[PDB]
RNA sequence: UACGGUGCUGAAGCAACAAAUGCCCUGCUUCCAGGAAAAGCCUCUAAGCAUCAGGUAACAUCAAAUCGUACCCCAAACCG
RNA sequence: CGAAGGUGUGCUGUGAGGCAUGCUGGAGGUAUCAGAAGUGCGAAUGCUGACAUAAGUAACGAUAAAGCGGGUGAAAAGCCCGCUCGCCGGAAGACCAAGGGUUCCUGUCCAACGUUAAUCGGGGCAGGGUGAGUCGACCCCUAAGGCGAGGCCGAAAGGCGUAGUCGAUGGGAAACAGGUUAAUAUUCCUGUACUUGGUGUUACUGCGAAGGGGGGACGGAGAAGGCUAUGUUGGCCGGGCG
RNA sequence: AGGACCGAACCGACUAAUGUUGAAAAAUUAGCGGAUGACUUGUGGCUGGGGGUGAAAGGCCAAUCAAACCGGGAGAUAGCU
RNA sequence: UAAGGUGAUAUGAACCGUUAUAACCGGCGAUUUCCGAAUGGGGAAACCCAGUGUGUUUCGACACACUAUCAUUAACUGAAUCCAUAGGUUAAUGAGGCGAACCGGGGGAACUGAAACAUCUAAGUACCCCGAGGAAAAGAAAUCAACCGAGAUUCCCCCAGUAGCGGCGAGCGAACGGGGAGCAGCCCAGAGCCUGAAUCAGUGUGUGUGUUAGUGGAAGCGUCUGGAAAGGCGCGCGAUACAGGGUGACAGCCCCGUACACAAAAAUGCACAUGCUGUGAGCUCGAUGAGUAGGGCGGGACACGUGGUAUCCUGUCUGAAUAUGGGGGGACCAUCCUCCAAGGCUAAAUACUCCUGACUGACCGAUAGUGAACCAGUACCGUGAGGGAAAGGCGAAAAGAAC
């Protein structure tokens, strides 16, 4: 996903940063209770804000 | 590096399965395989209420060590050493005897 | 009868606190010692 | 202004339980699980961002990891908040 | 302590040997004494801790050499 | 009614007397052994600020965060 | 086609010992001649572990006390419910600080813990439970005392100490009654308040401290007077006619 | 008014019994002394070992005191068992 | 590098990947909560409380950076008091704390031996403190020797338990000289002549050789006992590979390896070579470390305990000569010999292993070897410093016993 990423402006980056955030915190609720039944999404979510935060601070102040 | 993969066709070396051939179902990070009917064990499967499974005397394969058994050359129709070669810059495996390259 | 250990954690922490130790030299010896030695918990404190 | 992205860590999972329901039903409160660190004003502002209710007042109390015993070995669960979130009257909730 | 800011002279240690030569630690301090030197060159009064032995190289130095020995010696005076 | 408890309704709800070691009392009387400190609070101005800043009165609005709150506590849970 | 080890038997040498073999055991052992020793155990009130003995004996922890019916259970003197009896009641009752840290409540289990049985528990496992502008801590302020910029002193480490800065056990702002949970309540809900700070409109005008003064601000004992918490009695209200 | 009197809480421990592998490595029962003072108690602090502290017994200094405890010199030395 | 993975007890669930951004290993980065030198102030460690500046604001508030102390340098400011100095405020650079042993220095016992004990010994040992480095210290003769000569410092073997020292007791114990490992000599107390000329340090580039992942890597079948063959019995083959480990009992030829032959995009160590910067080389003349050497008094180190005691250091009081001079040659004097102190630097031989990799053992095999083969400095004991265990093996494979 990285060398995809890495082609965006740092605006984009944020407001994907933010998208990603948000998809993260109603994957948790929905595996609060027992609904979600997909538990590698979770993991999945956390490495790509993990990818965004990496490539923002390699983009800004350097 | 691995002279044993998934697909390969071996047979029996030593043991009370001697001579039998079979497919490898798995390859266990332990340095052992899984080849398909051949090391069949009885497990006294217990039940289980949740997940609804009957429990009995099952029959399934059990793992066995990769030093045992060997590739099959179906030409020869006997066991082989797999070595290792480049072509086209591109490592692959070659039967030890007739020296050709395994598909 | 009253016995020799009447527990009070403000006195523990003042006596054998971590804090306590660090300010003198003799303490931070007896926690350089304690790290040596591989102490899990190294002072009084909890 | 508290950060969104603050906004959507804050809050952890909803607790269930009978009080929690009772709670639900009766005074128009949920129980929610939140992170140790949150102060009632970033809990106030991330449910009425993330979940578009009103919010009256915030209670908050921190809940003791009990010390269980995983075969022989002694073990201690971790800590945790607890957040009551008293929705304004009228609204609902999920 | 008892340092001389000049020689640089410090207690040393030794012993108290009697008549039977029993032996038993002693110190040996330096004779110090705080004086006011009149430095001429700056027209003032400095004071220094200084021993006898100090105030004898002082008189045969001259104060300025010494000032200059002491600020290069990192001394404050 | 699950015999655990839950729901609805509800009269009188006054007077006299006794009385504390509690309150007035950080008081009063008396004695020598002559009985903490500092801040909050009220007031006064020095530099400075000159119709600005500030101050006090009313009204409106916002804020009061964080941590503890179970349980034993003259004891089967603390020290032995 | 059974090594070392373990356990019997037979033979052998003057002796420490040796050889063969039945059974158990399930993978190592080692002739001969030399070499090196953590080289031979019954004793050291020897060290560690195991198991006897006294002995199924003493003891089962205040002489405040138990009796019965029903329930659960495989089993009830001890658990639950009901009726009697007894014990504390300036405590053997109720609420805190200190200290402990989930022992609190519910469901479930009796292997180990409870000096007996155990369905019970402060025992095991799982879930739940601690809601604050007003309670306490945090915060502002200091006592004894600690640390201590510079500083003085000291072979070095370091000692003392000024300006400061900590240190409650003391000073400083404000909430009560009723109801509710199995477990929280001056925290939740209902009704009625109060305090300190920002901002913002109007009206009024000398504001300002690291300084000055007041106040906070203080001992022991004794004597009344007025009260209140609280109690007794009468009246009133509901029930009763043994 | 009082280091006054009788007597509870509170502080202490004079006499006897029990207990001495105890309920307790000093306590229980029945008596006893002080009980507005040289009283007693809670919280925090200060005094460190040839040193402290002592209404003074060489008492006490974490169930240890004619020189605490822990580590080190240290496998002290032992014409003794 | 890859056809298998998402660390372990520890399965299960949901998934990723199979010809290359699945996973794994390595290089360089990014992130790195709070406490701890802890560094914005405080503190009962993992907690409490701020100030300044720059941004946002849906005016409720949020995010980021800086703010400890000391040393040196620079600027501004500035008393008593005229100038000034002390003090104050910024900015830059550095230090603080931890760590097993070795090294140098500042202090420094006693038990013990003398068959008691005080001189003496144990011993400059144990211990405490300061400072630094991969080594440290020492170091280029005011040194020995004996009329012949040697040539800095350090360490090893002799000299030698000798000469001596010593309640001449117990004990302590050299040096001269010889054989080795290793070898290196310079600079400042000051000027002229030629001007950057040897060497060293820092920073780049290039080459070689390692280090941090790896690649290829030979040759066995039949039969008997056996649960299982690597064992027995035949017949082969490889060896620069018969070191080792695993595989159902003992494997050169079944697997991982070993001998051997290869490999780095990136970072780094060590030898070189070179560019740049600082630094100076050589010749002539001049100079030769003053409260210093020596001395009186009291100690200490030299094997040397004040003895007839030379030599070195100094707490106290003094005190020269200065190249026509001075020190030493074991009291001291004359002759003779040798050297130039009172100023520094310097690689190698030397000492040690907290840590990493490879190999070895007439070293141990669960009361042994580390206290710790095992979730051990843990459980437990103690207020605390501190003390400190017990506890390993089913089986080839859980096939861990359905009913």
């Amino acid at each position: 996903k990285a060398k995809e990423l890495r082609e965006k402006s740092v605006e984009e980056l944020n407001t994907e940063l933010l998208n990603l955030l948000r998809e993260q915190f109603n994957l948790r609720m929905q595996a609060a209770s027992g609904q979600l039944q997909q538990s590698h999404l979770l993991k999945q979510v956390r490495r790509d804000v993990a990818r965004v935060k990496t490539l923002l601070n390699e983009k800004a102040g350097a | 590096a691995a002279k044993i993969r998934r697909d390969d066709e071996v047979i029996v070396l030593t043991g009370k399965d001697k001579g039998k051939r079979g497919k490898v179902k798995n390859v266990l990070s332990s340095g052992k395989v899984i080849v398909e009917g051949i090391n069949l064990v009885k497990k006294h499967q217990k039940p289980v209420p949740a997940l609804n499974q009957p429990g009995g005397i099952v029959e399934k394969e059990a793992a066995i060590q990769v030093s045992n058994v060997a590739i099959f050359n179906a030409a020869t129709g006997k066991a082989d050493r797999v070595g290792f070669r480049f072509e086209d810059g591109k490592k692959v495996r070659f039967f030890k005897s007739n020296s050709e390259t395994i598909k | 009868m009253k016995r020799t250990f009447q527990p009070s954690v403000l006195k523990r922490n003042r006596s054998h606190g971590f804090r306590a130790r660090m300010a003198t030299k003799n303490g931070r010896q007896v926690l350089a010692r304690r790290r040596a030695k591989g102490r899990a918990r190294l002072t009084v404190s909890k | 202004m508290i950060r969104e992205e603050r906004l959507l860590k804050v809050l952890r999972a909803p607790h269930v339980s009978e009080k929690a329901s009772t709670a639900m039903e009766k005074s128009n409160t949920i129980v929610l699980k939140v992170a140790k660190d949150a102060t009632k004003a970033e809990i106030k502002a991330a449910v009425q961002k993330l979940f578009e209710v009103e919010v009256e007042v915030v209670n908050t109390l921190v809940v003791k990891g009990k010390v269980k015993r995983h075969g022989q070995r002694i073990g201690r669960r971790s800590d945790w908040k607890k957040a009551y979130v008293t929705l304004k009257e009228g609204q609902n909730l999920d | 302590s008892r340092v001389c800011q000049v020689t640089g002279k410090r207690p040393v240690t030794g012993n108290n040997r009697s008549h039977a030569l029993n032996a038993t630690k002693r110190r040996f301090l330096p004779n110090l004494h705080s004086h006011r030197f009149w430095v001429e060159s700056e027209k003032r009064f400095v004071t220094l801790r200084v021993s006898a032995k100090g105030m004898r190289v002082i008189d045969k130095k001259g104060i300025d050499t010494v000032l200059a020995e002491l600020r290069a010696r990192g001394e404050k005076y």
